[PDB]
RNA sequence: ACCUGUUGUGGUGGAUGUCUUGGCCCAGGUUCUGAGGAAGGACACAGCAGCCUUGCGAUACGUUCGGUGAUACGCAGAUCUUGUGAUCUGGACAAAGGAACAGCUUCGAACGCAACUGGCCAGCAAGGGGUCCCCCCGAGCUGCCUGUGCGCCAGUGUUG
RNA sequence: GUGACCUGGCGCACAUGGAAUGACCCACCGAACUUAAGCAUAUCACUCAGUGGAGGAACAGCAAGCAACCUCGAUUGCUGCAGUAAUGGCGAAUGAACGAGCAGGACCCACGGCUCUUCCUGAAAAUGGGCUU
RNA sequence: CUCGAUCGGCUUUCGUUGGAAUCCAGCAAACCCUGUGGGCUAUGGAGCAGUUGGCUGUGUCUCGGUGCUUCCCAGUACCAAGAAGAGUCCUGGAAUGGACCCACGAAACAGGGAGACUGUCCCGUAUGGCUGAACCGUGUGCUGGGAUCACUGGGAUGUGGCUGGCUGUAUCCCCGAGUAGAGUGGCUUGGGACUGCAGUUUGAAGAGUGACGUGUAUCCGUCACAAGGUGGCAUACAGACCUGGGACCGAUAGUGCACAAGUAGAGUGAUCGAAGGAUGCAAAGAACUCCGCGAAGAGGGUUAAAAGUCCCUGAAGCCGCAACAGGAUCGGUGGUGUGCAGUGCUGUAU
RNA sequence: ACCAAGGAGUCUAAGGAGCUUGCCAGUCGGAUGGCUUCCAAAACCUUGAGGCGUGGUGAAGGCAACUAUCCUUCCAGAUGGGGCUAGUCUCUGCAUGGAACGACCGGACCCGAAGUCCAGUGGACAGGGUUUCGAGUGCUUGCAAGGUCCUUGGGACCCGAAAGGUGG
RNA sequence: GGCAUAGGGGUGAAAGGCCAAUCGAGCCACCUAGUAGCUGGUUCCCUUCGAAGUUUCCCUCAGGAUAGCUGGGAUCCAAUGAUGCAA
RNA sequence: GGCAGCCAAGGCAGAGCAUCGUUGUGUAGAAAGGGCAUGGACAACAGCUGAUCGUGUUGGGAUUGAUCCCGGCUUGAGGCGUUGCCCA
RNA sequence: GCAGGUUUCCACACCAAACAGCGUUGAAUGUGGGUCAACCGACCGUGAGCCAAGUGGUAAGUUCACCGAACAACCAAAGCUGCCU
């Protein structure tokens, strides 16, 4: 017997991946942290979030960078604050990245997101 | 039914013992030995752990006989010593020598002088090997005890004493070379079997011998 | 799991039980048979079949040691496919003071030392996700197997040498045929410590060599 | 399990909630025999 | 032109290959429902919703509170941001404090009697409303078996 | 003087019961196909179906027991006894138990494997009871 | 209302603790004497007589410790989780692929995701931290030292109680009835002149009874003490919930159901009961133009690609069309040996 | 009619006869017991009763395989030894098959129970003969695992009745 | 229109008629994958060996067991040619 | 089946090598005769694959045969194969 | 107007989705509407019949028995009325 909760089986984790909740697909779409920051903050990784900025590191539009304005969690997608695209008619649209591609150039530093990176930036 | 010499077949398995859809089946299959083993294991050392500075098996059991004529010699563990047993080893109270350790079975007595003399020396050696703990920590303390065998106390595995069946496994030992005895050189073993089977049979007949010799006798 | 009868003869159909009832597709179709759709197979699998083997004691023990032997013979180490360039001996023996091994990096250390990380590098690179089907259940990768090491108790060694993709580890106390000649083949670098070497024989028991015949 | 269950759904969530409770460590209660006293003592203390 | 054939191509068709939030199997744990109303069944409930939901009940895809901490999203629409704070989540669910514990139409063991009836416009009745009366609405009580207690009794049963 | 008991009733109050649950369990009830190359006792089977009742387990359980021994010492489960003893148109077939080896003999049970009643004692186990606080 | 005991998956349950305000009672609440409660529990007991031990609030004055809080001094801790998205280049729609010299982690190479094949992209894993629950940092916590408080061991000496063993006696100890059993009938069992059970008739002993696997009578022996009851453990567990796994199946398979499946549908009903997975990396889901009533179609676009909401691929069978080759004859399909056209392949001297 | 996909000697208990492997008068012992993030329900270990085998025979009461230098006998016969010789003699005698036994163990007969003896209730064996039987012995041919072909019970290679029963 | 009679049962001016297109025993689920000495099917290649429809017994005559023929594994033995010359 | 005149070959002792001889039908049935092929476990191929897997389709070559290999095209991976052995 | 149907009724849009063995139409499709009771009926009882109750039968639930103010029982079923209060 494996004990419970730590259980590599594929059809199990996909079932998470899958039908996670908002609440730990925020968590499943975290992105990495920039030199400046993982020094500046000793964190390495952090859930991405509305109104920072990314470097998008991969994918057709890799090299480009710009501020997040929606994390699209139901796709597991983010939207990139200049990367659009037009449809068939005029309309520019989002295009949805996803944001282990990205890592992160700022932060919005909110109450919470500060509690956030002294709590995992404080060695143990 | 075979066209061949194999046995008559004797196969037993006429009764829906199989699991098929129109039957739930007879068969038990222990696929659980395995995972069993570990949790009895398991469940041993948390029995060890909850009754913790005392044997984990934790009543000194008696060794008795093993019953019938076939296993006569060998001997092994019974359930509880006689209170006769106990009365010899010192022990007057059942309740006091459960309450320190000791099984006692009521139902059994002794019927020989051998079993009651080996289990007196085995409470014997228990009552010595043992380190009561005072009740209340820190009123009277007795003898033997020596104040550091209650800061040491510590849970063997197995009861001190040797296997169960190392007991016949020492009386079914043979001596050293002797002389015979001039009564094992005149006895015929087998004309004794022979005659103690007789004497059974011959007893109606031992007592129409009499019968006739006292008719006779009369006339 | 269907109240499925036959229909019989008289009727231009083949004697198959059928579906009862009527109003659906279901209807008609053919039921209780491994020729059929949806009916039940040939013989169904049963799970008191004998899943487990019996093999005595002494013939286990046989096995261990023929194991052994030819692990110390090398023309078949490399026959099964290890790398014997930087390997200086076989058996391969080792000081103890790797039973104390904390890190994957000294256990690498201690490999390439000794002539087997070409061996773990080989199992690291050709480690590959499993062919056909095996990836779905829970099997997910075909790893090659690199050294074994033989340790004379548990340590920290195990944990040392734990990440390192090929190698397994083993105490001569009990050691594993599975270990030992993997898939059936035989032939395995064995990379023994010293007291694990010193202890082989005593805990296999063998007390001469056999006069075998050329 | 083919209808609401409107209350049989609530009850097998909240044996769901203990079984992966003791699933993760055995049961330990709060207020036992031997910290009631302690515990009281302590309220008592801190409220007056 | 028709037929037969062989290629190329286009259709009809859904075989194959690969996978899978599914099944099946083994092991471990639990078994935790209900007259305080269960399991099931109805009828309702969404700005745009029919179905489904181990969604929900006139507080009706949800209410209080906790954990989390900026979404949710198929459209729109005002709320929401170093914050009583979006969303998701937790048995209406953590508080160690005997602090805290909302609500839950209707049939159903189904409980005033019935019922293919939302009938008897049931009996009693706290209250609310329209004008002492009266009128309308009306929470709540009224099921059986059994147990104990209380009240009232029955007997040409035994007695005083 | 208009009672005291006994035995029945009606109403009220406070409570149990009721119903449900593709596994396991307890009590009953209970087939036939099948096998016997037919078939009737036999077999399937003291099974399926049916009825009632649960619990986390149920049932059993510290001997009106085993044995015939150098005795044992609750019950239960496993190994094995054992396809044996025995039953059976002595056909088809069916078919245990004890000895013995184990698990258990910590724990949410216990007067730490017993106790109620019998038996002994006995002014009901002794400063009335009830509702609120 | 206090006081005590008990409980914590908790918010209680119990108590002859005591008190106040009251109501029944009045020889004294109400059940109960047709018996509530105590003693014993058959390898023993009770009474009585005497001894030898221990548990307990102890009145009282001694001594030490542990700590509930508070205060000081000093130190420590407060939780996560490593390693190239390396400088480049190439292919590619997208690098996890390939090339160049140099890089690193591993107690982590279990897994899963991400635009393709990753140890170093993300979640995680191993490990760590908790599990006095607090998982928190101008606020705390822990330890150690010191102090106050909170609480419990060791000695006085009246107790209040108890209670074990041992000796002796002259005293005595009463064990479950329509039961067990038997006749008979029927089921059951391996149990056989009947293992067990059940009806009915009969029906004990208790100065004994039951079992001792051949019915009976006569002697003897061994074991146990039925007709009342409790009773945990090892044990079973195809459902349903919480988990870990698998030499299993892979959409005609695996559950009937991978999906709005016990659904659609059928039957008056009891019941029966299906078919049904895949766009793309991203909807970027096809703008605009011509024609048409319009759908379409022809262009023109998205895209790596139409992969075009019928959407991974798209077999066989069958069909349309074009090209070419033939076309009366079981004088057939097929075989055979050549030939003639069309069409490849292999080798090829100077 | 056509094509595609599915589609029928399987697993299990016991057993038979070969073959392979290990050990040997033993063998096996994974009921259970000791150990050690997942792997591991693995591997390892001899605490192991016991299973099979070492003895058979009789209905049973029961009884139980002679042989003191070694060795049952005979016929055929595998090897090998010592002489000898291209003539060719002796000794060894396995395995297998057949026969025998003046042998023996147990059972069944007949004539007897003479004779010896004592753990002495008169009991224990003992002798000679037979057209006698045994799944008997005569230098123990065993155990375990795997594999192949099979047998019987099981759905039993796959499909197939008219029927019988229980409840609605 | 209401109600009553239910399967070995109902009902019938009797046809064994009728009881949901079902009746010399309705239908529905289960035992049940009932049993079948009978019919049909039984999935790759090559190489080699290769039959019987006859005996006896059987509630036996469409089947079996039993010999025979047919394959394989063997054991003890037997049997089993071949130097161009020159060196 | 190395203790061989030498090279070449063979070199896995139920294999291989050399020479010679015999014999080739077959239903049921069999082979401890030999192989082709499918799913997956344990191993090996430092196997192949976005410089395009697998499927399929069409040609070619190999094979007594079961069948195997390759070119073209489709297609694009939510990959595949060869050898030993084991479980079906 | 019954039973059955259950929105098919009405209007508009719409027939190039499909159906109507055509299709500027329809019981099709889509949208939106429509059914008003003291007097018409259910509801009130009663009939054939049934249920509970009471009691009984069964190993036991029951689609177990009895329905008996013509007609039962093993049965304490008059809970209502007048005056006084």
């Amino acid at each position: 017997v494996n004990k419970v909760g730590k259980s590599g089986d594929r059809r199990k984790a996909r079932k998470s991946y899958f039908t996670a909740p908002s609440h730990v697909r925020r968590v499943i779409m975290s992105a990495r942290l920039s030199k400046d920051l993982r020094q500046k903050y000793k964190v390495k990784s952090l859930p991405i979030r509305k109104e920072d900025e990314v470097k998008v590191k991969r994918g057709s539009h890799k090299g480009r960078d710009g501020k997040v304005i929606a994390c699209y969690r139901l796709k597991y997608a983010v939207h990139i604050d200049k990367i659009t695209r037009e449809k068939a008619n005029g309309q520019t649209v989002q295009i949805g990245i996803h944001p282990s591609n990205v890592e992160i150039t700022k932060l919005k530093l909110d109450k919470d997101r500060k509690k956030l990176l002294e709590t995992k930036g404080r060695r143990k | 039914v075979k066209k061949g010499n194999a046995p008559v077949p004797n196969a037993h398995f006429h009764k829906h013992w199989n699991p098929t859809g129109s039957q739930k089946g007879h068969v038990r299959c222990f696929f659980k030995q395995g995972p069993q083993k570990k949790i009895r294991r398991a469940r041993r050392q948390k029995k060890a752990a909850a009754v913790f500075p005392r044997p984990v098996k934790g009543p000194l059991r008696p060794i008795v006989h093993c019953k019938s004529q076939r296993f006569n010699m060998k001997t092994r563990l019974g359930r509880g010593f006689t209170t006769l047993e106990l009365k010899t080893a010192g022990l007057t109270d059942r309740r006091y020598a459960r309450t320190i350790g000791i099984s006692v079975d009521r139902r059994r007595r002794n019927h020989c002088e051998e079993s009651l003399a080996l289990n007196a020396e085995r409470i014997k050696t228990y009552l010595s090997k043992l380190v009561l703990f005072p009740l209340k920590a820190g009123k009277k303390l007795p003898e033997g005890v020596t104040e550091e065998d209650i800061k040491n106390p510590v849970q063997s595995k197995q009861d001190g004493f040797p296997k169960a069946s190392s007991y016949g496994k020492n009386a079914l030992k043979p001596e050293a070379p002797r002389k015979l005895t001039d009564q094992e050189k005149k006895r015929l073993t087998f004309q004794f079997l022979r005659k103690v089977q007789r004497d059974t049979k011959m007893v109606g007949k031992r007592i129409k011998r009499k019968a006739k010799k006292e008719a006779k006798a009369a006339k | 799991k269907h109240s499925a009868e036959s229909w019989g003869t008289g009727r231009a159909v083949a004697r198959i039980p059928r579906i009862s009832g009527g109003g659906t597709h279901r209807s008609g179709q053919g039921a209780f048979g491994n020729m059929c759709r949806g009916g039940r197979m040939f013989a169904p699998t049963k799970v008191f079949r004998k899943w487990h083997a019996k093999v005595p004691r002494k013939v286990r023990r046989l096995a261990v040691r023929a194991a052994l032997a030819a692990s110390a013979i090398p023309a078949l180490v490399m026959a099964r496919g290890h790398n014997l360039e930087d390997v200086p001996e076989i058996p391969l023996v080792v000081p103890n003071s790797v039973e104390a091994l904390e890190k994957t990096k000294d256990a690498v250390k201690l490999l390439k030392d000794i002539g087997a990380y070409h061996d773990v590098e080989k199992v690291a690179a050709t480690k590959k996700v499993r062919v056909g089907k095996g990836k779905r259940r829970n099997r997910r990768y075909c790893v090659r197997k690199g050294p074994l090491v033989v340790l004379s108790k548990r340590c920290e060694a195990q944990r040392a040498f734990r990440n390192l993709p090929g190698v397994d580890i083993n105490f001569v106390s009990a050691l594993n045929l599975l270990r030992l000649a993997p898939g059936g083949h035989i032939g395995r670098l064995i990379v023994f410590t010293e007291d694990a070497f010193n202890q082989l024989d005593k805990v296999l028991k063998v007390d001469t060599i056999e006069g075998l015949p050329d | 399990g083919t209808g609401r269950m409107r209350h049989m759904k609530n009850v097998l969530k909240k044996a769901a909630v203990r079984q992966r409770q003791d699933q993760v460590a055995p049961h330990q209660k709060r207020k036992t025999a031997e910290n009631r006293k302690k515990f009281a003592l302590s309220r008592k203390t801190k409220l007056a």
